[PDB]
C-alpha cells in the first residue's frame, strides 16, 4: 500500500495551502495557534501500526516540497504540526525522535549559507521545544532535560560535528557568510546542553594550532613561544635562551615607540592648560585629568557632524555589500608580507597594533609562571597529554618576571591606567577559570533555581487606638478626678 | 605502538547510520525464519523500513551535490578581481584626503593659540569704554545740580 | 567516486527488495522456496559488501595575480581608518577658551558651554585651500586692531575727563555743605 501514502501527501498539500500565515508571521516571533480544525489532530484523515506510518508520510512530504518561500514555509508548518499533536499519539512520550529527525533532514537541503541564515531565526525562537527530550510537559526555564550520550543526540551530535568539521577545513574558500554561519550553529549547540556536560567546557586543554631583521625576530618568537607554551616550559636551558636572544631587542624597539606616542599628548595638554591658567584670573587647571574629549567646534557644528555620518554610511555599504565577501578581518596582523608588518608596527599614530602583541605576551607568560610555580597544574596537564598519547626553574621564572612585571606594568601603570587596569583584571580572571577547569566545573553545579509563587505583601494602614485613663497613668489622673 | 594506531584506525571509521541497520534486521529475520497470519504484519514493516532507507540515500545524493556547487561559485568569484579594485581604490583616495584636510585644521587652531598668547579682552575693552562714557554725563549733571542749589 | 558509489548502492537495494517481497508472498500462501532462499542470501551479501566501499570512498575525499593586489589595498584601508578614528578624538588639538562674558547679571560661568566667537565658527568649518588660512591671517590682525583702539581710548580720552570732572564735584558738595550746615545747624539752637 504505497497508494495510501501518495494520496495522503496530496491531502496534506491540499489542506496546508489554506492556512493564512506568511513566512515572516510564522518564523520569527510566533508559533501558529490551534486553528487546525482539531479533527485533523486526531489522525483520522480523509484517505483512511499507525505512528511510523504518519512519520514516513510527513518526511516524504517535506522532502518533496523542498524540491523559496513555499518550501520553507510549508516545512515549518510541518514541524509546528508535530509539536501541536503530542497527545493524540500512541506512546506520546515518543514524539521527540520524529521531531529531531524531521529537523535534521531540513538542515540538509538548505543549498547555501544564505538560505541557512535566511531560515535560522525559526530555530532560534523555538529552543524550548528542543529540550523536553521525552517530557510532554514544558520544562522550567534554565533547565535542560537532555543528555549527550543517549537516544536523541546519540548520532545527531556526531553528524552536526561533522558539518562543522567539514566547514572548517576549507580555510581559504570561506566567505564571511560561512564564518558567520559556523558561529550560529556552534552557539546553538552550546545551549541545549548544561554548562558542565563533559562536552561544553573544553574538557582537555587543547591549544588551538631594515625591516627583515625585525620581521625575522617577530616571526621567530611567534612560532617558538606563543603558539606552543608547553614546548617552552619543559625545554632545555638552551632553547629557553634561544628565544631570549631574539625577544629583548624587539620588545625594546616597541617600548621605544610607545613613549613617543604618549609623549606627544602630554605636551598638547600641558600647553593648553598653561594658557588657560595664564589668561583667566582665578582658574586652576587641575592636572592629571587627561580624560580625552573632542573639542567644542566639532561638537557643536552640525555640518561637520553630518559629513562623518554620510561617510560611514558609504564605507558601510561598500564593505557590507556583495562582491566584497572575502574581506580580511579588522585588526589582523599579516605575518608573511614582512614589509607591511614593519609598517603596521612602527607607526606612531595608531596604537592598536602594538597592543595585540603585548596582550599575547601577557597571556602566555601567565600560564608559564602558573605551571612552574604550582605542582597541581602541571600534574593535570601531564595527565592530559599522557591520556592522549601513551636552575631551569630559575631561568624560566626570570624571563617570566622580566616582561610581565618589570618592563610592561611599570610602564603602563605610569603612562595610562585605563589600559593598565584591564590587563590585570584579565590576567586575574584567567586563573579563576583555570582552577575551575582543573576541577570538573563543580561550582557551576550548585546553581539553584527557586521555583515558588509570591503574592503581594501586607501593608498595615491602621494606627493604634487609645484607652480611657486619659491623663496617662492612673495615679496622676486620680488628682483630676477630685472635685 | 602497533596497538595505538591499531585502535586509532578503529575509532576513525565509526558509524551509526541507524535506518540502514534497521533494514538489515528485517532482512535477516525472514531468512532465519525461512530455514525451517502475523506474517502480514511483517509485510507492513517490510514496506515502511524500505521507504525510509531509500529516502535517506536521496538526501545524501542531494547534499553532496549542493556543497560542490558552492565551492565552484566562490572559486570563480575569486578569479575576476580586476573589476573590484577601482572602486575600493576610490574610497581609499577619499579617506586619504579627509585626513589631510583635518590635519590642516589642527594646524590653523595651533597658530591661533600661538598668537592669542602674544597678548586684553576684545569685548571687555568694549563694555569698559561704554561704562566710562556713560557716567561722566551723570557726574556733569549732578555737579551742575550742586552749582545750581548753592 | 562517492556519488557514483551511492548510486550503485541504491541499485543493489532495489535488487534485493523484489526478492524479499517475492518470498513473503509464498509465506502468505502457506498460512520451490530454497531457490529464493539462496537468492535473498546472495543479494544481501552483495548489498552489505556494497556499503563498505562507499564508506571508505567517502572518508578519502575529505582531505591569478590581481588577487594578491586585491588584499593589499584592502588592508591599507583597514590601516588608515584606525589612524583616522584616533585622529578625531585622542590626538585632538583644542582651543584656548578664555572667558569674556558680558551681562553682569550672572555669577557662575560653568566653563563648559564656551562656544567661541560665532564669526570664527564659519571660518573653521569652511575647511570641511590657502584661502581659509589667509582669512585667518586677516582675522587675527582685525582683532589686534579693534582691541588696540579702545585700549588706548580709555587711557588717553576718558581718564582725562573723569579725573578733572570728579575733582570739581567735591568742590560743591563740600563747601555747599558748609553754607548749608553752618547757618541752619546753629540757627535752631
Amino acid at each position: 500500500t504505497e497508494e495510501l501514502i501518495q494520496n495522503s501527501i496530496g491531502f496534506l498539500q491540499k489542506t496546508f495551502k489554506a492556512l493564512p500565515v506568511s513566512f515572516d508571521s510564522i518564523r520569527h516571533e510566533p508559533l501558529p495557534s490551534s486553528m487546525l480544525h482539531a479533527s485533523v489532530l486526531n489522525f483520522e484523515w480523509e484517505p483512511l501500526d499507525r505512528d511510523s506510518l504518519i512519520d514516513i508520510i510527513l518526511k516524504r512530504f517535506i522532502i518533496d516540497s523542498m524540491t523559496l518561500e513555499k518550501g520553507l514555509l510549508n516545512s515549518c508548518i510541518g514541524l509546528d504540526f508535530v509539536y501541536n499533536s503530542r497527545f493524540n499519539r500512541s506512546n506520546p512520550a515518543s514524539w521527540g525522535n520524529t521531531f529531531f529527525e524531521l529537523f535534521s533532514t531540513i538542515i540538509d537541503l538548505l543549498n547555501s549559507p544564505s538560505t541557512f541564515l535566511k531560515f535560522w531565526p525559526y530555530a532560534e525562537s523555538r529552543i524550548e521545544w528542543f529540550k523536553m527530550n521525552t517530557s510532554v510537559e514544558p520544562v522550567s526555564l534554565g533547565e535542560s532535560n537532555l543528555i549527550s550520550y543517549k537516544q536523541p543526540l546519540y548520532e545527531k551530535l556526531r553528524h552536526w560535528n561533522d558539518i562543522l568539521a567539514k566547514l572548517e577545513n576549507n580555510d581559504i574558500l570561506n566567505t564571511v557568510k560561512h564564518y558567520n554561519m559556523k558561529y550560529k550553529l556552534e552557539n546553538f549547540l552550546s545551549e541545549l546542553l548544561p554548562i558542565n556536560e563533559e562536552s561544553n567546557f573544553n574538557r582537555s586543554a587543547s591549544i588551538s594550532a631594515s625591516d627583515v631583521i625585525f620581521a625575522a625576530d617577530y616571526n621567530f618568537v611567534f612560532y617558538h613561544l606563543i603558539i606552543c607554551p608547553i614546548e617552552f616550559a619543559f625545554s632545555d636551558l638552551e632553547y629557553k635562551n634561544d628565544v631570549d636572544r631574539s625577544l629583548s631587542p624587539l620588545l625594546d624597539a616597541i617600548l621605544e615607540i610607545e613613549e613617543n606616542f604618549y609623549s606627544k599628548i602630554k605636551m598638547n595638554n600641558r600647553t593648553r592648560y598653561s594658557l588657560e591658567e595664564a589668561l583667566n584670573t582665578e582658574y586652576y587647571a587641575n592636572y592629571d585629568v587627561m580624560t580625552p574629549k573632542l573639542p567644542v567646534y566639532m561638537k557643536h557644528s552640525n555640518a561637520m557632524k553630518m559629513d562623518r555620518n554620510e561617510f560611514w554610511a558609504n564605507l558601510q555599504n561598500i564593505k557590507e555589500s556583495d562582491d566584497y565577501t572575502l574581506r580580511p578581518t579588522i585588526m589582523d596582523i599579516s605575518l608573511s608580507n614582512t614589509t607591511c608588518l614593519y609598517k603596521q608596527l612602527t607607526q606612531e599614530d595608531d596604537d592598536y597594533y602594538r597592543k595585540q602583541f603585548i596582550l599575547q605576551l601577557c597571556f602566555t607568560t601567565n600560564l608559564i609562571r602558573n605551571l612552574i610555580s604550582s605542582d597541581e597544574t602541571r600534574n593535570f596537564y601531564k595527565s592530559c597529554y599522557l591520556r592522549e598519547n601513551p636552575v631551569n626553574k630559575k631561568r624560566g621564572l626570570n624571563l617570566c618576571s622580566y616582561i610581565c612585571d618589570n618592563r610592561v606594568l611599570k610602564f603602563y601603570k605610569i603612562k595610562d591606567p585605563d589600559f593598565y587596569r584591564v590587563i590585570r583584571k584579565l590576567m586575574s580572571s584567567d586563573e579563576k577559570f583555570t582552577t575551575a577547569k582543573i576541577d570538573g566545573f563543580k561550582e557551576f553545579q550548585n546553581f539553584r533555581i527557586s521555583k515558588e509563587k509570591i503574592p503581594p505583601p501586607a501593608f498595615d494602614e491602621t494606627f493604634k487606638k487609645f484607652t480611657f485613663i486619659k491623663m496617662g497613668n492612673k495615679l496622676i489622673n486620680n488628682v483630676w478626678k477630685i472635685p | 605502538q602497533k596497538q595505538i594506531d591499531q585502535v586509532r584506525t578503529k575509532v576513525h571509521y565509526s558509524e551509526v547510520d541507524t535506518p540502514f541497520n534497521k533494514y538489515l534486521d528485517i532482512l535477516g529475520k525472514v531468512t532465519k525464519l525461512t530455514g525451517s497470519q502475523n506474517i502480514s504484519q511483517l509485510k507492513e514493516s517490510a514496506h515502511l523500513r524500505f521507504l525510509d532507507l531509500q529516502s535517506s540515500i536521496d538526501t545524501k545524493k542531494v547534499a553532496d551535490e549542493n556543497w560542490e556547487t558552492c565551492q565552484q561559485e566562490t572559486l570563480a568569484k575569486l578569479e575576476n578581481l580586476k573589476d573590484k579594485l577601482p572602486d575600493i581604490k576610490s574610497i581609499h583616495s577619499k579617506l586619504l584626503l579627509r585626513i589631510g584636510k583635518l590635519q590642516g585644521l589642527y594646524d590653523s587652531v595651533q597658530v591661533i593659540n600661538r598668537e592669542v598668547e602674544g597678548l586684553k579682552g576684545p569685548k571687555e575693552l568694549e563694555s569698559i569704554n561704554a561704562s566710562m562714557k556713560s557716567d561722566i554725563e551723570n557726574v556733569r549733571q549732578e555737579v551742575s545740580s550742586y552749582k545750581e542749589k548753592w | 567516486t562517492y556519488f557514483e558509489s551511492l548510486c550503485e548502492e541504491e541499485q543493489s537495494l532495489q535488487e534485493s527488495q523484489t526478492h524479499l517481497l517475492n518470498i513473503l508472498d509464498i509465506l502468505s500462501v502457506l498460512a520451490k522456496l530454497p531457490d529464493l532462499h539462496r537468492e535473498l542470501i546472495n543479494s544481501s551479501i552483495r548489498l552489505r559488501y556494497d556499503k563498505y566501499q562507499t564508506r571508505e570512498a567517502q572518508l578519502l575525499e575529505d582531505t591569478p595575480k590581481s588577487i594578491s593586489e586585491y588584499y593589499s589595498t584592502f588592508e591599507h584601508l583597514n590601516r588608515d581608518t584606525l589612524r583616522y578614528i584616533n585622529l578625531l578624538k585622542r590626538l585632538s588639538v583644542d582651543l584656548a577658551k578664555q572667558v569674556e562674558v558680558s551681562d553682569p547679571s550672572v555669577t557662575v560661568y560653568e566653563m563648559d558651554k564656551w562656544v567661541p566667537s560665532e564669526k570664527l565658527q564659519g571660518i573653521l568649518e569652511q575647511y570641511c585651500i590657502r584661502g581659509v588660512d589667509a582669512q585667518i591671517k586677516n582675522y587675527l590682525d582685525q582683532i589686534k586692531m579693534a582691541r588696540a583702539k579702545f585700549g588706548l581710548e580709555n587711557k588717553y580720552s576718558l581718564k582725562e575727563r573723569l579725573s578733572t570732572l570728579t575733582k570739581e564735584l567735591n568742590h560743591w558738595r563740600k563747601e555747599w555743605d558748609d553754607i548749608e550746615m553752618l547757618m541752619f545747624g546753629d540757627d535752631a539752637h
